[PDB]
């Protein structure tokens, strides 16, 4: 029984291999005065905030699943820790504040490569 | 070479229409629990860094007399207003005639009250103005208040400031506000220098008539835009280079006491006055107004209107359009303003004295929103504000004259027209990003 | 980095290559007469996207921008040669020698695709 | 508008076309916040039940087929006992009770499916 | 569901959670009080003697 | 005379309307969670060893 | 109805106005209203027709 935030703290690779345990509460917006307007302006977040990661998703590889891999060639201006530092002994939470300043850079440069890939796609036929 | 169509999503296509805007602060109200009338704490902060961008290679049509936006500032500054003045003290049961004494500008009013506890009578004398009392009778020094006959009057919320900080309008994101700061803009044209923003710079949402205060200073010289110079009825908006200042103050010094009505109403009015008493002036410096109106005539001299023109002052009757309305320290002037424009322009004090009254029952909201009335309560000590001259509206007069052209009367009379002075370069579309096109594609499937 | 309304009246090449940058900032902006006024204009930005999200969730796409359709181009409307209208007009300039005729492309667009399910779906 | 709630009367085998000009119109004071509170409702029928189909096979489509046994409790009616002599109101009027069993059923075996390419990867 | 390998900073003298359950019982009390019976021509002189 | 005459407008507690407090239970929205911190002996400023989402 | 009169404005007190007719002009009548005979109980007759089930 994994559960809705299970191995957060643990190894990240340990993480890698169970993404849709808590993947899925984040999914499911089926269903199964003061506080009437603390509904309606809370009940929109939770359909602004389960859209607005499916538009950035749906953009660069991922259609309908979870680890959609792009040609960025992972430039070495931010970390560059080796495979058996970052996989082995170093945790999600802290891989994103190394690399929280890089977060908008190595994501403006996935959705070029891609339409570079679709007019290509389009080309070819 | 048959050919096929294909989708595209992420197509600029603008096609305008009408939306709802956002709001906007630049976040430097740092002084905390002041909660100013237009909820500038109840916007949305942190908007640093406004990335303009340029386009280039692209002709559009700006207008700014059919502009819808324009229409979205007056509705809220009528509810703006409105909403504000709801849940704080009412003074309505003041409907009652008052033996005055002169004591002059301000009178000794005084009349009988009852507190708290009815069926209690207490004599309580406040402090009014001309502007605020009428008298109904032939000799008698009986008054009441100006707008007792169908109205309703509010006393405006004391903890509540009318401090005129900026704010910044926004469109919803999908939706673009373009601009347009070519040089020597018409008005209603094509524009060429066109740069589309994340959304527009600050707009002061302060209120004036027959002058524009604390505006945009023009790119490169006095612009003067209409949309026909031919009418009589239709206004006038100009812009300046150099911001004409004014450097003016109100002494009248006194203090404020608290007369009860009443079950948990406060009624505030002045009291005791100290000092020397003093009537409302502003200076205005020459040789830096008619300097400045020396540049505003030599393209009002161009193709809209021939030669000898002339500047007059207001027409007159109803009082509450023709003077210049003012505003600053929670106080609203009503200033004679005849003296800027007795002067002929055709081919020694140093500074202008503007004499000006008081008004505290203001009654402006009311006749193009119905809300109510408002009473201004008194300010304590002597106030001090400047502000620079930005902007005049100017109306001409109709009728016939052979040998000269018409006269220039200074009273616009418009509240939409004190907001498209600013405005007057925003344009608000929606972005549909799909769209058709054909090429060599089959779908092999 | 042209930024968000780049290349939109250039080339119509020039913006076949910067679809995705007006894009990933459209529905992403910066998130009481001022909190209702917040409320109903956030909210028309989500059901709006949505509007036209069925869209290319309809005829051909799934979530992709560059998906092809098998319509074959009747030669009703504008017959504009692929030189001419790929060289030296912008996407304002082609939406206004179309406009009137969306609502019969749209409803051809997503017809020939229930054509397209049956051929897969009987297939297995 | 044109055919919206169309040919729901006819043969269960000609909603083969029919589904588009349906599936297309999903989602077209106090009082404003009556009003407003109907137009965010429609935001959650419509995506409510996209983030289903969004789920087991239907991400952008609308005919996606599952591997599911589909046994023999419920009515054993063959293909054309189905297809051509029945509608849509009078099928899903038979298997109202059940499909709230069903809808759990296709996601397992999906979850499951899903394991296979990140083995494979 | 618990966690694991765990650590976190918390606070209580700075959370924003408290502050806005503040703001609640402001706002159901004040417009528990609204749609009803008022009393205002009650502030009046009271002749009263001890019972 | 009432002890509130000043600066209050005095209202009446609505007789339909009953005090009970009732046990109430808040709920954070889809895509936010709620940390707890379920250590013995909570300090209340500083590092929590067992904490639960 | 015949009832043509010049409404009156009576001063309630600040700001409000009560209008009532206070200056009849003319002759008074009682307010009449025709339905048509040969027609009201045609339909009638065709009301209970329908009923004879
Ligand atoms: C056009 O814009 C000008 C801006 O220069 C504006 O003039 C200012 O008006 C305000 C209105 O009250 C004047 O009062 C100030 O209000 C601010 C509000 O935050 C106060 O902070 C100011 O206090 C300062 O000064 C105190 C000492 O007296 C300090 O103790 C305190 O910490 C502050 O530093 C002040 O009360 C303000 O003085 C003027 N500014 C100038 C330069 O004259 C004008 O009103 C606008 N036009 C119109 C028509 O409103
Ligand atoms: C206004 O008229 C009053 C007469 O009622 C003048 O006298 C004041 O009367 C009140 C009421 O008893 C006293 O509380 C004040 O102390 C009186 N004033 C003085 C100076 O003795 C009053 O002077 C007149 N002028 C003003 C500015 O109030
Ligand atoms: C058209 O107007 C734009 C302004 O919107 C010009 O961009 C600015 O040009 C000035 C030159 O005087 C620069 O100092 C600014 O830095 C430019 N703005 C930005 C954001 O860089 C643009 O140059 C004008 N076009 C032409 C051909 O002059
Ligand atoms: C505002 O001020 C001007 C300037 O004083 C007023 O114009 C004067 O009006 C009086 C009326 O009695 C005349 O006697 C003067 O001759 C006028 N001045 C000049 C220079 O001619 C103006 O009337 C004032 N506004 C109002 C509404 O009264
Ligand atoms: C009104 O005009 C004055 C002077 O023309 C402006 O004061 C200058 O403002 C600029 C930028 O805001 C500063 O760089 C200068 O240092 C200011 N001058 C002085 C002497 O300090 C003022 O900003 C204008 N606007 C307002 C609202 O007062
Ligand atoms: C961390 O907290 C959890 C609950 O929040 C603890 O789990 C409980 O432990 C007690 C033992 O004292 C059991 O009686 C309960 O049955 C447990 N709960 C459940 C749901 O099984 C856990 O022991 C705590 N861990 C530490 C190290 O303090
Ligand atoms: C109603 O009663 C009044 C008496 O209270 C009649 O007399 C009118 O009285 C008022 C008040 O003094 C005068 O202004 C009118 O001029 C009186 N009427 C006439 C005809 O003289 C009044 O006539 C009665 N009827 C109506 C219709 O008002
Ligand atoms: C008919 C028409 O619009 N022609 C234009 C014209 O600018 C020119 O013939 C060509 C290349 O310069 O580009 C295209
Ligand atoms: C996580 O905690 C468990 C608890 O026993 C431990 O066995 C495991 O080694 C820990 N993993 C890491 C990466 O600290
Ligand atoms: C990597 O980033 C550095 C930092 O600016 C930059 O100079 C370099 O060109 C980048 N290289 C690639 C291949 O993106
Ligand atoms: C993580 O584990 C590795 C391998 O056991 C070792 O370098 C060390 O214990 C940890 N790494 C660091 C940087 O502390
Ligand atoms: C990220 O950028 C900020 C800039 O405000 C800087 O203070 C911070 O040190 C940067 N992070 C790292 C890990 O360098
Ligand atoms: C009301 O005020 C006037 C002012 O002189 C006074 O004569 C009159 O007695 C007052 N009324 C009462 C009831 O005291
Ligand atoms: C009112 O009476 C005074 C006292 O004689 C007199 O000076 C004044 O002129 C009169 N006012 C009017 C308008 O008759
Ligand atoms: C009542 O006030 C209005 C103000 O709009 C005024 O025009 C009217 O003359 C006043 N009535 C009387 C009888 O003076
Ligand atoms: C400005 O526009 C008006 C109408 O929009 C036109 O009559 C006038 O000639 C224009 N002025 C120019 C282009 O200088
Ligand atoms: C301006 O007025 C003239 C005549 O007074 C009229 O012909 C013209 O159409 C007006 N301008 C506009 C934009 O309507
Ligand atoms: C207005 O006051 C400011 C503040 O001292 C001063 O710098 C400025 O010169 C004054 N301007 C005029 C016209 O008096
Ligand atoms: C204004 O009046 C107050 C109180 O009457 C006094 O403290 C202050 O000194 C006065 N201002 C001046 C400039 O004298
Ligand atoms: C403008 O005003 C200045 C004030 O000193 C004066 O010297 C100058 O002659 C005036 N010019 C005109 C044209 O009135
Ligand atoms: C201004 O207009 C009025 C209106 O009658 C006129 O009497 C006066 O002479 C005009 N002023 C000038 C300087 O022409
Ligand atoms: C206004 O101009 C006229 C011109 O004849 C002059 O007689 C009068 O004194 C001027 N008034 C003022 C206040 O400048
Ligand atoms: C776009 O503008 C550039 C500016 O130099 C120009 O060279 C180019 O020909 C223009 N393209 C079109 C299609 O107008
Ligand atoms: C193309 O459209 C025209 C008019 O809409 C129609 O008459 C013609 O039959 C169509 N051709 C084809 C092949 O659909
Ligand atoms: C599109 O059709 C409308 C319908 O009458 C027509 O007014 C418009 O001119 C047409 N557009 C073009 C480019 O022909
Ligand atoms: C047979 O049908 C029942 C439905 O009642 C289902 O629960 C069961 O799993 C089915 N058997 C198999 C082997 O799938
Ligand atoms: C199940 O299927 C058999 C034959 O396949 C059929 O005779 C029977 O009627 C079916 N059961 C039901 C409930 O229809
Ligand atoms: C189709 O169903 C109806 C309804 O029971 C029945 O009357 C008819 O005979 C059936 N036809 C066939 C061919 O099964
Ligand atoms: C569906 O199943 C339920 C099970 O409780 C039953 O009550 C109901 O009658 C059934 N409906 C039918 C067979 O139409
Ligand atoms: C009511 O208010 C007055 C003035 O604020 C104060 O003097 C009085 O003491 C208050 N009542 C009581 C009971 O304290
Ligand atoms: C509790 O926290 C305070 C400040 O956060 C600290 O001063 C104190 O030493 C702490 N007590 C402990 C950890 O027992
Ligand atoms: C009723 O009285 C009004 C009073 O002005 C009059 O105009 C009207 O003609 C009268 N009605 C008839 C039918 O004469
Ligand atoms: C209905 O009333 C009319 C009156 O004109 C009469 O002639 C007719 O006979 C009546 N019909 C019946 C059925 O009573």
């Amino acid at each position: 029984f994994l559960g809705f935030l299970g191995a957060a703290g643990s190894t990240m690779g340990a993480a890698s291999m169970t993404l849709t345990v808590q993947a899925r509460l984040l999914l499911s917006g089926i269903v199964q005065t003061v506080w009437g307007i603390k509904q309606l302006q809370a009940r929109v977040l939770a359909v602004e905030r389960y859209l607005g990661d499916q538009q950035l998703l749906g953009i660069w590889g991922c259609s309908g699943k979870l680890i959609c891999t792009t040609a960025v060639p992972w430039n070495a201006s931010w970390s560059n820790k080796s495979l058996d530092r970052i996989w082995n002994n170093m945790t999600w939470m802290e891989w994103e504040r190394e690399i929280d300043n890089y977060t908008s850079e190595i994501y403006t440069l996935i959705e070029e490569s891609q339409n570079q890939q679709e007019k290509n796609e389009q080309e070819l036929l | 070479e048959k050919l096929w169509v294909t989708v595209y999503y992420g197509v600029p296509v603008w096609k305008e229409a009408t939306t709802t805007l956002f709001c906007a602060s630049d976040a430097k109200a740092y002084d905390t629990e002041v909660h100013n009338v237009w909820a500038t704490h109840a916007c949305v902060p942190t908007d640093p860094n406004p990335q303009e961008v340029v386009l280039e290679n692209v002709t559009e049509h700006f207008n700014m007399w059919k502009n819808n936006m324009v229409e979205q500032m007056q509705e809220d500054i009528i509810s703006l207003w409105c909403q504000s003045l709801k849940p704080c003290v009412k003074l309505t049961p003041l409907c009652v005639t008052l033996n005055c004494k002169d004591v002059g500008e301000i009178k000794n009013c005084s009349f009988n009250i009852t507190t708290s506890i009815r069926d209690k009578v207490q004599k309580e004398y406040a402090l009014f103005y001309k502007l605020d009392v009428v008298p109904i009778d032939n000799n008698n020094t009986s008054y009441r208040l100006i707008s007792c006959n169908t109205s309703v009057i509010t006393q405006a919320c004391p903890k509540i400031s009318f401090e005129p900080i900026p704010i910044h309008y926004c469109a919803p994101a999908g939706f673009a506000i373009l601009k347009c700061n070519d040089k020597t803009f018409n008005g209603t044209g094509p524009c060429k220098n066109v740069s589309t923003v994340q959304c527009t710079h600050g707009i002061r949402p302060v209120v004036s008539t027959q002058l524009l205060l604390n505006g945009s200073l023009a790119e490169e010289e006095v612009v003067i835009r209409s949309d026909n110079f031919t009418n009589n009825a239709k206004t006038i908006i100009v812009q300046l280079k150099e911001s004409v200042e004014i450097n003016c103050t109100r002494p009248n010094n006194n203090t404020r006491k608290s007369i009860h009505i009443g079950p948990g109403r406060a009624f505030y009015t002045t009291g005791e006055i100290i000092g020397d008493i003093r009537q409302a002036h502003c200076n205005i410096s020459r040789a830096k107004w008619n300097d400045t109106l020396k540049q505003i005539v030599i393209k009002l001299r161009e193709q809209f209107e021939n030669k000898t023109i002339v500047f007059n002052h207001s027409s007159g009757g109803d009082p509450e359009i023709v003077m210049h309305s003012f505003n600053c320290g929670g106080e609203f002037f009503y200033c004679n303003s005849t003296q800027l424009f007795n002067s002929t322009w055709n081919n020694e004090g140093n500074t202008i004295t503007l004499p000006c009254r008081i008004k505290q029952i203001i009654n402006m909201w009311q006749e193009v929103g119905g809300c109510g009335a408002m009473y201004a309560p008194p300010i304590r000590g002597q106030i001090r504000c400047s502000s620079n001259i930005t902007g005049l509206l100017l109306t001409r007069d109709g009728g016939i004259n052979e040998n000269g052209t018409e006269i220039f009367r200074p009273g616009g009379g418009d509240m939409r027209d004190n907001w498209r002075s600013e405005l007057y370069k925003y344009k608000v579309v929606k972005i549909e990003p799909l769209g058709v096109a054909p090429t060599k594609a089959k779908r092999r499937v």
